[PDB]
């Protein structure tokens, strides 16, 4: 991969780590420890920003198509629920401290966590660090190099994507869909030019 | 209004009692750690002829060995803490 | 207010200071033709004072008795401009420069005369060098962890 | 050339050039967001 | 067995203790006369707390009163004390002040002379009419289930505290009522990320 024909590739990105394009100007992986912890971070960043810009773009989609009334992504959280944002807040912080930490304790050390602390039965088959499988993968998806450097590829975009959605927004006031149509109406008169 | 006589005597009596029976072997023990000494020799060893500790004083026939000093010491203690009661009880102070 | 203080877009005296401060202004401006460059340059200066009181007045500052803008800065979340948010930039900045000419002494130490690219500046390398500051948190704070920051 | 060129990389050529370039951007910054107190 | 499942457990800490669970980030038992020490002060502390969690939710549900309402009647010229709901007669600040520091101050420095460190934590003897400490492996069994017990006290005996400071005036059960009202509403959150 050359994500500049013809830059000369990073000595320490050798193509054997997937995604690798060899794109690192600024030299941040230099260091094997900080390519790793930067690889997992890669992982994480990417797949919330996936699951995230998903949750952001799809229901506004099914709004304008008329199938269900959803309110917009940046109008969500406003007083709508039953148990309150605190609430909710204290439940996320403890639950993602739990699992966070336990991710953590995988990276810092890879088969030091892969069996169920409570039900020490069940446990989970030595696999990549980043890449967990076993109950995670209930669907026994083959984890080939074609499908991580895929995971990784939609990972990039959705996280463009995401920055793309907070500034659009930051900027128009509207939803990214929003912006998309009102781009598809008149694309030369409709820009980032027009709206600052 | 308190008799400044019943609680004179209670707390000094409560703190030589302390001291001789309680608190004894603990204080003579600290006391057996330390003692002033500079260069190596004590003060009187140096020496300063008015730094001698005083071995006819510290004499007395009691059992443990309390004498003069322990009483004035636990003794002190007493009349402050008695002291410190009796101000106290005849302020109007209200927290 | 904070610290018995008065915000600006509620005080007299700021508002009296805009006053006089544009009098003064016009009572300069009245010996110019108007179409002169005197004149346009005055005129310029009093746009841009009240521009700079009217903008004042919507930053949410604080004036006190004497009608002048003091600053919070004691991490009051209504303040956070006033020294929070400037001296985060600040501060990666400064980095930015320290964390770049660290880089480029590094690189130079090992050299047969190292002196020479300390008076006669590397250009290629300093330009090569000078981007990887974007990144210095990030740099510098795998350097921490790593034992590459100090001996 | 070359040599011409390594003088243009002298120190205080250098810093001339730098802080001249500096000089001109917090001047144009200055000019076009002026009396900045905050941010 | 860990507290923190894939950390590495510290030198001095084998597991060969009643409660060593591998748990000191500040390493502060590296020391061993110091490990010793608060072995001693973490069984005290426990057991303390142990006697003083109960202590502070019988009164409120039975005796319908407060841990913190029970503390009000002193600081008052007035000074009147009540146990089960009977005035007490010797019930005044001063008086219990001086039986409260004798008694203690002899307990503990007395407490203070015992020279063996295995009997400074685990006395025995006069402390022990049942004789449970008779068989060494039960003895070990029931001294694991002490310090557990006595850490969950001393962390519920944190919980009422906190409790306390962020809703002044009411006890521990009180919350526990207010909780089970509306759980989804009545959380710590309203002191957290609130408001
Ligand atoms: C990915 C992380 C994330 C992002 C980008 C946002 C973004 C937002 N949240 Mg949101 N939230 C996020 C996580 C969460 N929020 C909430 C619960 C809420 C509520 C209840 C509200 C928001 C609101 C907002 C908006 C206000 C802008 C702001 O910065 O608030 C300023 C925040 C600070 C300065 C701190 C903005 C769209 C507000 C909104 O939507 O108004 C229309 C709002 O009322 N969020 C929870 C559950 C506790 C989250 C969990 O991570
Ligand atoms: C993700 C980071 C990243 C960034 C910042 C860039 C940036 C760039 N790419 Mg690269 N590229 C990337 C990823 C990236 N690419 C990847 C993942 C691939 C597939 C391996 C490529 C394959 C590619 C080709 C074939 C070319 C570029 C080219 C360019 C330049 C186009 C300039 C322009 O104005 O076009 C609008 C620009 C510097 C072009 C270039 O100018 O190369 C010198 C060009 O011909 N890119
Ligand atoms: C992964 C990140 C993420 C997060 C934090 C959210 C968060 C939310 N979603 Mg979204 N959603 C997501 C991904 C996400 N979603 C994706 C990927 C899709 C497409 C499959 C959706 C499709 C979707 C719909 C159709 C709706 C939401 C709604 C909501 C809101 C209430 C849901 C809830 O609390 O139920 C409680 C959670 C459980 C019971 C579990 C909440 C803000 C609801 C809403 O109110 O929209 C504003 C709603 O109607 N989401
Ligand atoms: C003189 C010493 C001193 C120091 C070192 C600070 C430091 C701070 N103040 Mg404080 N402040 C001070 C005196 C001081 N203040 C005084 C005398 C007053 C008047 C009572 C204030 C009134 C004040 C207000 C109203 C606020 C601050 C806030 C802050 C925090 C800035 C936000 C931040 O750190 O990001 C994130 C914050 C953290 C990572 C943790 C900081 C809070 C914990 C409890 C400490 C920072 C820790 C802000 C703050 O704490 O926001 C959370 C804030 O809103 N200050
Ligand atoms: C060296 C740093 C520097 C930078 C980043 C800029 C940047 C700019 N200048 Mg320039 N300017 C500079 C030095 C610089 N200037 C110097 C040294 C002179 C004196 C010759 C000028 C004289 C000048 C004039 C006359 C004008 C600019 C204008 C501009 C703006 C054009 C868009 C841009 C912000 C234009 C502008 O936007 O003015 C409002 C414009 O008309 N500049
Ligand atoms: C040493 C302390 C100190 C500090 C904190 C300041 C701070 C300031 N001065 Mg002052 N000044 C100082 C010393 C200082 N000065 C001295 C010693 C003199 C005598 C030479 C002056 C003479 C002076 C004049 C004549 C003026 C100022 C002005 C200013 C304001 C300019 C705001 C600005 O530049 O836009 C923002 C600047 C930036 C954002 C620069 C960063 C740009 C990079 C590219 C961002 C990169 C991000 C990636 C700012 C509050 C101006 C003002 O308006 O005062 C209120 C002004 O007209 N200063
Ligand atoms: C304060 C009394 C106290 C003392 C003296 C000890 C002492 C000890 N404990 Mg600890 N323990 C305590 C309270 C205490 N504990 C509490 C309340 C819990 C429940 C969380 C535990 C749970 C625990 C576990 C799981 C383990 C230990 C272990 C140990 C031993 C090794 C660790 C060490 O050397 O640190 C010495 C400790 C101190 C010097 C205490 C100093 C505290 C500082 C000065 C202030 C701390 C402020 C505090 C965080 C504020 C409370 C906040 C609240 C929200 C929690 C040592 C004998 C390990 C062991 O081997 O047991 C046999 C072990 O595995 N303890
Ligand atoms: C070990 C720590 C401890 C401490 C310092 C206290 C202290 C107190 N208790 Mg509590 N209590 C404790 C443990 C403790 N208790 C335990 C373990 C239980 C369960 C058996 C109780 C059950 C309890 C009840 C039901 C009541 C108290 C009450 C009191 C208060 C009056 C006690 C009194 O005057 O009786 C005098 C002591 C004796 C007659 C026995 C001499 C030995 C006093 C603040 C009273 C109170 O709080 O009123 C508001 C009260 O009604 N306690
Ligand atoms: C994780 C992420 C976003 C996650 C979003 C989430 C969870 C959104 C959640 C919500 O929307 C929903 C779901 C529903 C709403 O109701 C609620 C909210 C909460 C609003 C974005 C990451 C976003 C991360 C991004 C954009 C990172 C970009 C980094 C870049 C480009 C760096 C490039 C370089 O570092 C390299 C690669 C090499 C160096 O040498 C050179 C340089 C150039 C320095
Ligand atoms: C002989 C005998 C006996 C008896 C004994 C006794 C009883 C003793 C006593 C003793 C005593 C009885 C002592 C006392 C002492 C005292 C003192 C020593 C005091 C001091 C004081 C002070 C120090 C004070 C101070 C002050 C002042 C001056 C002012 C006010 C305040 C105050 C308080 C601070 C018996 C039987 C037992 C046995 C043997 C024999
Ligand atoms: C933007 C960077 C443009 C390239 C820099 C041009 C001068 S590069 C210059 O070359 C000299 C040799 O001729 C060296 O002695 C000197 O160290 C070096 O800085």
């Amino acid at each position: 991969g050359e994500w500049l024909p013809g830059l000369a590739s990073p000595g320490y990105l050798t193509g054997s780590l997937p995604g690798d394009n060899g794109f690192d100007p600024l030299g941040l992986a230099e260091d094997p420890e900080n390519l790793r912890w930067f690889v997992q971070a890669e992982l994480v960043n990417g797949r919330w920003a996936m699951l995230g810009v998903a949750g952001m773009l799809l229901p506004e989609v099914f709004t304008s198509i008329g199938i269900i009334n959803v309110p917009k992504w940046y109008a969500a959280g406003k007083e709508e629920y039953f148990a309150s944002s605190s609430t909710l807040f204290v439940i996320e912080f403890i639950l993602f401290h739990y699992v966070e930490i336990r991710r953590w304790q995988d990276i810092k050390n890879p088969g030091s966590v892969n069996q169920d602390p409570i039900f020490k039965q069940y446990s989970l088959p030595a696999g990549e660090v980043g890449y967990p499988g076993g109950i995670f993968n209930p669907l026994n998806f083959a984890p080939t190099l074609e499908a991580k450097e895929k995971e990784i590829a939609n990972g990039r975009l959705a996280m463009l994507a995401f920055l793309g959605f907070i500034i659009q927004h930051n900027v128009t006031g509207k939803g990214p869909f929003d912006n998309l149509l009102q781009h598809i109406s008149d694309p030369w008169h409709n820009t980032i030019v027009q709206t600052l | 209004e308190l008799s400044p006589s019943l609680v004179i005597s209670l707390s000094t009596g409560l703190s030589l009692f302390l001291g001789r029976f309680v608190f004894f072997n603990f204080q003579r023990e600290n006391v057996a750690k330390q003692v002033p000494e500079q260069n190596g020799l004590t003060h009187f060893e140096a020496g300063d002829t008015r730094a001698k500790e005083y071995v006819s004083l510290l004499k007395s026939n009691d059992p443990v060995g309390f004498n003069i000093v322990d009483v004035l010491a636990w003794g002190s203690i007493g009349h402050i803490v008695a002291y410190y009661i009796l101000a106290t009880t005849s302020n109007g102070y209200d927290p | 207010d904070i610290s018995g203080l008065t915000p600006c877009k509620e005080s007299k005296q700021f508002a009296k200071r805009e006053k006089q401060a544009l009098k003064k202004l016009q009572a300069s401006l009245k010996l110019y033709a108007d179409d002169s460059a005197p004149a346009l340059a005055i005129k310029a200066t009093m746009e841009k004072t009240k521009k700079r009181f009217d903008n004042y007045g919507k930053y949410g500052l604080l004036c006190g008795s004497d009608g002048l803008p003091h600053l919070i800065v004691s991490g009051d979340q209504r303040h956070w401009g006033e020294f929070i948010t400037p001296g985060i930039l600040f501060l990666y900045i400064a980095g930015w420069i320290g964390w770049v000419g660290r880089s480029y002494l590094i690189a130079i130490r090992d050299e047969k005369k190292p002196t020479q690219k300390e008076i006669i500046i590397d250009v290629p390398l300093a330009s090569r060098l000078l981007f990887r500051g974007f990144s210095w948190p990030v740099a510098a704070y795998r350097e921490l962890l790593n034992g590459e920051l100090v001996d | 050339m070359r040599d011409l060129k390594t003088y243009l990389s002298v120190a205080p050529v250098v810093s001339t050039l730098w802080f001249g370039a500096l000089a001109g951007l917090l001047i144009e910054i200055n000019r076009f967001f002026p009396d900045a107190l905050i941010f | 067995a860990h507290w923190m499942p894939g950390e590495p457990r510290p030198a001095y800490l084998d597991g060969s203790a009643p409660g060593d669970f591998g748990f000191d980030p500040l390493g502060l038992g590296e020391v061993p006369a110091n490990l010793e020490r608060y072995k001693e002060s973490e069984l005290i502390h426990c057991r303390w707390a142990m006697l003083a969690v109960p202590g502070i939710l019988v009164p409120e549900a039975l005796g319908y009163g407060n841990w913190v309402k029970a503390q009000e009647w002193a600081a008052l010229p007035g000074g009147q004390a009540t146990y089960l709901g009977n005035p007490v007669p010797w019930g005044t600040l001063p008086t219990i002040l001086a039986i409260e520091f004798l008694a203690i101050a002899f307990v503990e420095h007395q407490r203070s002379m015992e020279k063996d460190p295995e009997k400074k934590k685990y006395p025995g003897g006069a402390f022990d009419p049942l004789g449970y400490s008779k068989d060494p492996k039960k003895l070990e069994e029931l001294k694991v289930k002490e310090i557990k017990n006595g850490r969950l006290a001393l962390l519920a005996f944190v919980g009422f505290c906190v409790q306390q400071s962020a809703y002044p005036g009411t006890g521990p059960l009180e919350n526990l009522a207010t909780h089970l009202a509306d759980p989804w509403h009545n959380n710590i959150g309203d002191i957290l990320i609130g408001f």
